[PDB]
């Protein structure tokens, strides 16, 4: 079975790296220098490095040449055991379902639990249930 | 191919049968490639929001399903190369899942993730 290798990357750029790699593979697949990579895993919970699937280290070493994003993680290629070939794909509870409880960060109701009512298909705004905390305009000027 | 690769990161959905992650424009224009005759997705937007759901996490660069352990684990070996996911939360209504079994299409839950 193929092996899974690890390569360092910048913090906050994981989907961009994935799409760039996809574009490079699609653009350099009918040439004399194809990429032997099988697949790359970019979990959402992790942020700071990405994974890559390949048999040998030379494959990914020669496959990440020229890219300016993976330059940092180019002089070291770590190998993980075979037991770690299934925990990377695990996800602990996406996270968008009506009639569920969610919390807020900005606004005035900071660090408070709420409840979802309706979701707009436009993916721009979503309703929310919460009890008001204002003073009803009696204390403020 | 260049038609399955996502164009813009914003506004991206994912299927529930084969977990095909692409951009909304491609879904409206191209639609599900691995399952089109049995899904009837091209040429409308309502069905896209009906079956596909944006509630999904995880991205994988599938390029050789025939020779890959991840494809075997996810049961996506008989699909075309593309950008898939590893956990798509959702379930089709009780009006479209019925005809899949009648036409010889086994409906399986791709939400490999655990709950609590
Ligand atoms: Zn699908």
């Amino acid at each position: 079975d193929p092996n899974l290798w690890t390569v360092k990357c910048k913090i906050g750029e994981e989907r961009a790296t994935a799409i760039s790699l996809m574009r490079k593979f699609i653009a350099y697949q009918f040439t004399d220098t194809p990429l032997q990579i099988k697949s790359v895993v970019a979990p959402e919970h992790v942020k700071g490095y990405i994974y890559v699937e390949a048999y040998k280290q030379t494959h990914v070493k020669q496959a990440i040449e020229g890219v300016g994003n993976l330059r940092l993680g180019y002089w070291n290629q770590q190998m993980v055991p075979i037991k770690e070939m299934t925990d990377v794909l695990k996800v602990v509870k996406a996270n968008l379902k009506p009639k569920s409880w969610v919390r807020l960060k900005r606004g005035i109701y900071k660090d408070d639990i709420a409840q979802v009512d309706y979701v707009e298909p436009s993916q721009n705004t979503i309703s929310l249930k919460m009890i008001p905390r204002i003073d009803y305009d009696r204390i403020k000027a | 191919a260049l038609e399955t690769v996502p164009k813009d990161l914003r506004h991206l959905r994912a299927c529930l049968l084969c977990s095909l992650v692409k951009t909304i424009d491609q879904f409206e224009y191209d639609g599900c490639d691995n399952c089109d005759a049995y899904l009837q997705m091209k040429g409308n937007r309502e069905m896209v929001y009906d079956c596909t759901s944006s509630s999904f996490d995880g991205i994988i660069a599938m390029m050789s399903p025939e020779d890959s352990w991840v494809s075997k684990w996810q049961r996506v070996s008989n699909f075309k190369p593309g950008v898939y996911a590893v956990s798509v939360t959702g379930r089709l209504p009780q009006g479209i899942v019925r005809e899949l079994k009648s036409r010889g299409v086994a409906y399986k839950s791709r939400d490999t993730a655990i709950k609590t």
